[PDB]
């Protein structure tokens, strides 16, 4: 986890992991957030890219989460929250946990069929 | 993790046999995740 | 006999006595009342009441175990790589018997003086021990984190 | 009465429960299926040898 | 509420120097029968199971079963001041964050009290069930350490191949190949260097060399060693602790990349 | 006009490594009574004092009182290349800015001479009266070194307490608490010293690990060391070098605060 | 098809200890007459020579000669697990890259079956003069080792003069000129032990302490050793076992640099 984070205490880490991949017989997974690690690192490795997830899907997922905790909430509020977090799932989930367990923001009725 | 000590000699001496051998406990409590460290 | 400064002679001891940012005050009040608080980053102007709110929240949530289940770091302490390597992980792994829903608490006073690699180390530690340990931090400029 | 965060409360147990990046999780799941199949075949080879 | 009065602390010294770098924490599972330790190493491919019987201690008291995870670096520090001949007191409360080690120095009154917190392990006891071992070996202590160090001087992977005579240890390295055969040296003056074999079938496995070195670092505590090895099982290296207890070593064999015909 | 003849350079090497990290510079003042050093820390929390009588040197000569200041780092660089068995000469002129170290030949074939510039600095004579201490003990130096380096890796600070029962060391570290208790009946066998008290009232104070470790860097000077300790007047570490002089150390305690309700 | 059978392990275990860090390669010339070792230093200063006879070995078998080459360190590691009373047997094949090593059992039924990879280099021929020497002395081995170890503390080059008064070993270095002179008479618990001189002209040269210390590591082979010294040729030391062969080690002199006049 975070192969990109290297300290002076972490001496010879890239050479070390080079030796690991060189001599392994078990699966090894490297994860990071920077795109630059792909170019500076030398070796043979399969690449897997996670794109930013779709806003409406994670909005529906967060809305199911708040529905399970006995809260009904509009989609557009979660869309604003996600775009404010640049669609970060853990940020939106944690702030939703804080804002739900605080008792909710504003009690306003909204009759929607698409209580 | 970067939070733990990850120097080359230490990581090689305490993690090579994870991929060069079998697992001593292949049954029972196996789906736990020990964070590898050296304090 | 000593002239205690009024800034600490009249620092509030209960959360309701703090004014300003009243919505977050009520949210901190209900989290002090019930518990299972998430990790908190308070950001604002200096002298607003951030450290006061954090310390009063910790006191209300812990009680008698405030000397043991609570630990504090400020810029006066080391706060380098080696301490966020050893000390905070040792506490986050450390066993403390607590009432239900109550977790061990670490306060990072004015985290804007954390070095970047110190935060890079702190991430895994704060995220894996979330079952028994919660973190609270204060800062003035959020971009320094 | 809970003592644990929503991130680990609604932590996905299954790769199908992840949201978004469907192609990436299928590639990763297929790679790990291939590797566990290789490990199982090596185990079968070990029992066949002895 | 737990109290142990270890009649001698040097055995704790020897077992900890056996495990000072292999395993990362030490777990004490404590009941009426005694003190148990089920620790699986940093690579989690070898297991150490240490059992101390209640009669071995000067006093033993256990009101309820207790599981304490303790940092190994901490105990490795505190015990380097412990004397070669001494009494040690393990102190543990029922539901506390504490573990006290009381050292009575050979002075009239020089009490050293080290209090350590608990590292809150979520991993419980782990151990294999009892199984018939086709290869049970009574073998000596010191010469095992000599031949492990010779194999270390030769290679880094160990070929264990038991046979009708005994067992053969092979090591093919870049420097060279070294193969030492041990067999029935039972007819000898002392029973500790006597080698008697009650094996069932010849079976070969291969193992990590450095681990065998750390496990044979515990040589001088026991006069002899028993080995329990068979097919598809960890190698077992077990020592008997005279009038205190018994210790067990489990070794997962090296994975082999067998090639299809 | 100043001549001093250090009988053995081992003592000078030992006191230098005892104070190598403590102080920025060494300012000695010389009188017909002898040589004195009362230099107080750059972090301003401790004072080193060393008084050496004139008769301790092989030949001690003075014309007047002189206070000279020498940078410590180059002084260490010069003295680390001197034999311990050697007889040393310290020569100082009346008004020159250079001090001469005339080492005799350690190899009996090459007399060495080194020079040092003088560094002017404001040095005050911290003339503290020697008040009666409510706690006085004598206890061997090597043990005090081993226990400070024991508690240093435990704690960032040590709680000393002196009572009628004995002298007591606590250190509440993050790994846990470390306690050492001594007794007056507790007599050691390493250097054959019976720990004694001349105390009057129990007292508890707290001192940092770093300074005390570098006070134990003065271990080889004397077999036993005298600790003087009071409720207000701070920690005194006193080595009595045989026929050379006495080496006093003043360390102030950390403040203590009561935890809020 | 070559197979050599040495009767006790006391021979190889100490002649190789003499060559612990002298020559990087053990170079054997295997003939039907016997084994020879012709290995030459990388510093162009020291030559080593062994001639093991067929009569000394238990049984000697040769089908063809060998330019045999063995790495030193791995052979030492194989040697370190040889019994002192055990029979050494070594096999070299016609074309294989393995050197088999089978020893008698140190545990009386625990035998070894070792291998050794063969390394192939230039194996250049080394010429021995087989000349006459101006001074030959029969000398005790352990006392020579004592003198060499006593003079090794002082410097690096020792001057050696052999005359009718005997040998004179002086370490003219830093600590002092340690003068050791042995006459013809030497009285021990044995009936005779003579440092006897059979000379023509008095010789005076200079040798190195490190190679002499390496040469003295062959002490237990022969209680009496023949030292040969002439004006221009290197020092020859010859340990005669009187049944195995002769250890002939040659050390080139340190030429005194002639300063200009
Ligand atoms: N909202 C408030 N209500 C009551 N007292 C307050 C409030 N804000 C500040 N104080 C007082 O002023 C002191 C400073 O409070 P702090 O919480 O330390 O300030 P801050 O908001 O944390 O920003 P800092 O300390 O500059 S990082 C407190 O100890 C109180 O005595
Ligand atoms: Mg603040």
């Amino acid at each position: 986890e975070e192969v990109d984070v290297i300290f002076d205490e972490d001496a010879g880490f890239l050479n070390a992991i080079k030796t690991f991949m060189a001599t392994t017989k078990r699966p090894v997974i490297l994860t990071t957030s920077d795109p630059t690690f792909s170019l500076m690192f030398d070796g043979c490795f399969e690449e897997i890219k996670f794109s930013t997830p779709s806003l409406l899907n994670v909005a529906s997922y967060l809305q199911m989460i708040c529905l399970t905790e006995n809260f009904r909430t509009d989609v557009k509020d979660f869309v604003t929250l996600l775009t404010a977090n640049t669609c970060d799932i853990r940020k939106s989930i944690l702030y939703l946990q804080f804002w739900i367990r605080s008792g909710g923001g504003v009690l306003e009725e909204r009759p929607l069929t698409l209580l | 993790n970067a939070s733990s000590q990850r120097s080359g000699r230490q990581i090689l001496s305490q993690l090579k046999e994870a991929t060069q051998s079998h697992q001593v406990d292949k049954q029972g409590v196996n789906s736990q995740k020990p964070c590898f460290f050296n304090s | 006999h000593y002239e205690l400064p009024w800034v600490e002679k009249y620092r509030p001891v209960k959360l309701n006595e703090i004014v300003g940012n009243e919505d977050t005050v009520s949210r901190l009040e209900v989290f002090a009342r019930e518990g299972n608080v998430p990790n908190i980053i308070i950001a604002g102007p200096p002298g607003t009441g951030k450290t006061t709110s954090i310390l009063c929240l910790a006191r209300a949530l812990l009680g008698p175990a405030l000397k043991d289940a609570m630990l504090e770091l400020n810029a006066s302490n080391d706060r380098g790589i080696d301490v966020v390597r050893n000390k905070i992980k040792m506490f986050a792994q450390q066993k403390v018997t607590l009432p239900k829903g109550r977790h061990k608490i670490i306060i990072l006073d004015e985290a804007d003086s954390m070095t970047d690699g110190a935060q890079q180390a702190l991430r895994r530690t704060m995220e894996i021990y979330s079952k028994t340990t919660r973190f609270a931090l204060a800062c003035n400029a959020s971009d320094k984190i | 009465t809970e003592d644990m965060l929503w991130t680990e409360k609604y932590q996905p147990q299954t790769a199908s429960e992840l949201i978004g990046n469907e192609l990436a999780i299928k590639k990763l799941h297929s790679w790990l299926k291939d590797w566990k199949r290789r490990a199982e075949l090596e185990e079968r080879q070990n029992l066949k040898g002895k | 509420m737990f109290e142990a009065r270890l009649v001698q602390g040097s055995i704790l010294k020897k077992v900890l120097e056996a495990l000072k770098d292999l395993i990362n924490e030490a777990c004490w599972d404590i009941s009426s029968s005694g003190v148990n330790l089920q620790s699986m190493d940093s690579s989690h491919v070898s297991l150490v199971q240490l059992t101390l019987r209640s009669e071995g201690f000067d006093t033993y008291r256990c009101d309820r079963n207790l599981a304490m995870g303790v940092n190994l670096t901490s105990m490795s520090k505190i015990l380097k001041c412990a004397g070669n001949e001494d009494i040690i007191t393990l102190r543990a409360e029922d539901n506390a964050d504490t573990l006290a080690l009381v050292f009575e120095a050979p002075n009239q009154e020089k009490v050293s009290d080290y209090e350590m917190k608990l590292m809150d392990l979520d991993v419980e006891q782990l151990g294999i069930p009892e199984q018939e071992y086709s290869c049970v070996v009574k073998m000596p202590s010191g010469e095992f350490a000599r031949i492990c160090r010779d194999l270390s001087h030769i290679g880094d992977a160990v070929v264990i191949s038991c046979a009708k005579d005994g067992v053969k240890f092979s090591a093919s390295g870049e420097l060279g190949n070294g193969n030492i055969k041990l067999s029935q040296t039972s007819n000898v003056d002392k029973e500790e260097e006597a080698v008697t074999i009650e094996m069932n079938e010849p079976v070969q496995l291969t193992f990590a060399l450095r681990y065998l070195n750390f496990f044979t670092k515990a040589t001088p505590l026991s006069s002899t060693v028993t080995l329990s090895m068979s097919a598809d099982v960890p190698l077992v290296v077990e020592y008997k602790i005279a009038d205190m207890g018994h210790l067990k070593y489990y070794l997962a064999p090296k994975i082999e990349d067998e090639e299809g015909s």
